[PDB]
């Protein structure tokens, strides 16, 4: 396993998404990050939670079913040497689903976050409140850094869990495989119930990484419509491939790979 | 500030380690570490599965060597949640082991002082009876049909009981069928 | 292939208000087909092209290295007849990579396009020009549509192509996999000149999806910044199932799975 | 830049430690690249398992060929961080080696001048016990069906450190049974 | 309004389709339509490769069955490694066929007018010589060890050349030997 | 300061995209050819390996 | 002249045998170099020792 550390350094090689406002993030840690069910928490969990509820149930099912078509084509070509969930759940939970789940938070929720803060710097909040002197970091960033690790990394496991739920839906429709033999045959091959419950740690650091990059682009924007739209296009430049540092580090430990 | 399905999905995940993790999990709380020698095994790796009477009981803990004769010293992760003879079965063992000691020819002709040490041997069994008995037979079998070895314990018939720290004598970990044919 | 077609009916489902722009997309060369390097035209080409060159190389190292350990573990678990790139480059070039490419183009650059068009109505062009009667279709569709769709279906295939070109670089660095056996193995595993040639078509269809989805939501947005983020939310919902419907159908028909 | 680009420290710190964590180790003090001559082994792959008394200790590095003589000099990546004797036990090993040196009538009642070269020989004998073993025997065996070769080592005595290019005694480097099948 | 490397990478992809699609193709230009009757072949698919001494020489054009006579009709598509003959190579095997026509006892006792039509036969069958000899041998070989049924046709030695419309005599493609083994 | 790393990574990958189908490659710059006749070789594939004393030194062209 | 043109370079006249690498197929062509004249390259002939009489096909019919 020489690819454990090689995945990590890819993220480290370029860090311009965090760096410019890293000093402000360090100041939040210094001053002690906030916690509690506030109005910020409600809209942060709207973007992360509520919106994603329908995305994960509907698109997340068919994503899994496309990866189950790949599973099916192995049954057609190879068969008996990779039967049922030998080569299906194996890479799905541990290697494949995680990246696509990150594109719904590092990508989609991150873009939304950027859009909100940039516009409050131009209008509703920070346009007036910086000038008043109601500490900006404590006001809108400090409790939403804490919010990022509450629901978001559980949702990455739930996303992946839906693939397994979809696996038994079409075990019969692609061919005629009894759902109970598919699932329990799968269970045994990858030690499913023990590893999938232990692997809920993988993306907690990723939640933190998503919010360290996305907040910067909204927070230090030029609050004009040209500066704000440029910063939204800069959000996906840095947040898209800097959230995968700890894939095999905790896949080997928590998912037991 | 969250929905109702957060919780529902979380409970669905919690159900998956209710019984699974009790069987399969953690590492020192449900196992005993024992040793045995091997001479030359064609396909053994650390964490290779270990069985008893065709049922997997655990795995290889780690593999080391013995410099003096340059042979293998394999440490085992054996099933320690299976007590085998527990405290209710201990009541039977105290009489069954004593009767095997009582009617033997080495104790009926013994000095009465020595006959009184048969119950001292019960005490030593009481503090060493979790797991397996004295006489066990270790051999090298295969997992599938190709290669990859699978270590197997075949319970024999002895007097004492073994636990972590004890060593089982090698029965059959030497013969390679390729060397049998070619030499 | 009926169950595949059954699941692959998502290409029709996600068309809400999009279908109003039917003759709007037709009449974009009505009022004089312009072409060339322009101010916004080239910036969309940076978002689709120039920036994506770095995304392609680094996401290819993320995918490549993860499936490089998988390649090794297949040797260990299954055997020597499906080792290394025999059964990994098989699935990677052919069926796997294409999905991620669509998410990092149809998703990422599609929404970025929309976001810019939305602001013409709110501030810079269409706000003043529709009211006068300066041809709306020529105004914002014709010089922005073409910018993001000419190199796009080539680039979708190049995403996956670089996973093979860079796959032998890290096949050598992780283990020592011979470059020529990787290359000749690759060709034979997918029957490249008939199947991957048809996967180019699959990616043209993905470019054609960008022409329906992205245009309408920018064209009739609400000129507020919250209406713009709602319009970007809508494009993630629309593009996420249209691509998956074709991942079912054209994997079975263009590739032949 | 301490600001704007502040995190250059965080970029520089982890980028090269992770790089060498994957790539090396190293095995420069924990491994040596020793060579041996083989004559006709069908199917030796790079990174194939090289074992000793069943236990893998290293792997295949690379192969150097000579068309004229039709011989192959195979380089092995062998670990040098294996098991050994402590100071009192190693003293007993060289006393037993000294008894083999004093078995002959030339060095039984040795002149102290001659004893100096016998103690040099005891140093030579200790060098191959664990680190770069010279005096040993090599034979090719199989793990899987035919391919998936498993090389074996049977250690002998000891002769200083093995030099790169100095061959290891060939017991069985002619793995070709097509003439057995044909005749 | 575009970049540079887009195009360059697309040119590299053309060279990869050139090798596969240039190899695999045409269908009546480098071969001819011929038939063969089979009684039991396990798993023959349309466009499955047809071989010869381990060398792909063509593929299955189409496969149908006729239960009235209970035999399967396979049409064939030869590849472009041999189209059949060059201009002088066609003349060379016409002269060799003419010598077989002249040496045969049927034509030495023929009417002189009929002896003059021995070359007329070669003129009239100028496009029917394409390509292999009349008598060809049928069997099913393997690409793996049992499965991966690989249809094999090895031309033997006939009287004329195998032309379009002919049926290849089936030698060894009827013998299902599972019943021999099991009864 | 981007062109610094185009060169380092961009031209390195350009060299490796040219060395896919034209590895040796077009003109056989690092190899030579051999010819032989066979009558029956069930299992000899194009790009199958060619050896000396069990070590690969070439392949089928 | 014969002595000077019969000792230069790797030897030309090599002898070959057909057999598999592992257990499947993928015939691994063996080479046992003999004694020839020039560098082994295009224009030289490899001598077939064992690539004709397959006894397993005779058994299987």
């Amino acid at each position: 396993m020489n690819t454990i550390a090689w995945l990590g350094r890819l993220v480290i090689e370029r860090i311009r998404g965090i760096g410019v406002a890293a000093l402000m993030l360090l100041q939040i840690i210094f001053s002690l990050p906030s916690a509690g069910g506030f109005g910020r928490f409600v809209y942060q969990m709207h973007r992360v939670g509520v919106m994603s509820l329908l995305i994960i149930t509907v698109s997340g099912l068919f994503i899994g079913l496309v990866l189950g078509l790949q599973g099916y084509s192995i049954l057609v070509n190879v068969g008996s040497e990779s039967m049922l969930g030998t080569m299906v759940s194996l890479t799905l939970l541990r290697e494949l689903a995680p990246v696509v789940a990150a594109l719904l938070f590092a990508g989609r929720a991150g873009s939304a976050l950027t859009a909100e803060i940039g516009s409050m710097k131009q209008s509703e909040q920070l346009a007036s409140m910086e000038m008043i002197g109601v500490d900006p970091l404590k006001q809108i960033v400090s409790p939403r850094l804490w919010a990022g690790i509450v629901s978001l990394p559980m949702l990455t496991v739930i996303f992946a869990a839906i693939g397994i739920v979809g696996g038994k839906l079409v075990g019969v429709d692609f061919l005629g495989v009894d759902e109970g033999s598919f699932w329990s045959g799968m269970q045994n091959n990858v030690q499913f119930g023990h590893d999938v419950v232990n692997g809920i740690i993988k993306s907690i650091v990723f939640a933190l990484l998503c919010t360290w990059i996305a907040v910067f682009q909204g927070y230090a924007c030029d609050p004009t419509p040209e500066g704000i739209a440029t910063a939204m296009t800069r959000t996906v430049v840095y947040s898209s491939l800097c959230v995968l540092g700890f894939d095999f580090v905790l896949t080997a430990v928590m998912f037991g790979g | 500030a969250v929905g109702i399905f957060v919780i529902i999905f979380g409970i669905a995940l919690f159900f998956l380690a209710m019984k699974v993790s009790g069987l399969v999990g953690t590492n020192l709380s449900d196992g005993y570490t024992m040793k045995a020698q091997f001479d030359n095994v064609n396909g053994l790796k650390p964490r290779a599965k270990v069985t008893m009477s065709g049922v997997t009981i655990g795995r290889v803990d780690s593999i080391t060597l013995d410099p003096v004769t340059r042979l293998a010293t394999v440490t085992f992760d054996l099933d320690g949640k299976l007590t085998s003879f527990n405290a209710e079965q201990l009541k039977e063992v105290q009489k069954n082991a004593l009767d095997e000691l009582r009617y033997s020819s080495d104790y009926t002709q013994a000095t009465p002082a020595q006959q009184k040490t048969m119950e001292q041997q019960l005490i030593s069994n009481m503090n060493s009876i979790t797991s397996i008995d004295e006489d066990a037979y270790i051999m090298v079998a295969t997992n599938g049909l190709l290669g990859e070895k699978y270590l197997k314990i075949v319970p024999g018939g002895g007097l004492n009981y073994l636990k972590r720290g004890d060593t089982i004598s090698n029965t059959q970990g030497t013969m390679d069928l390729e060397d049998l044919i070619s030499k």
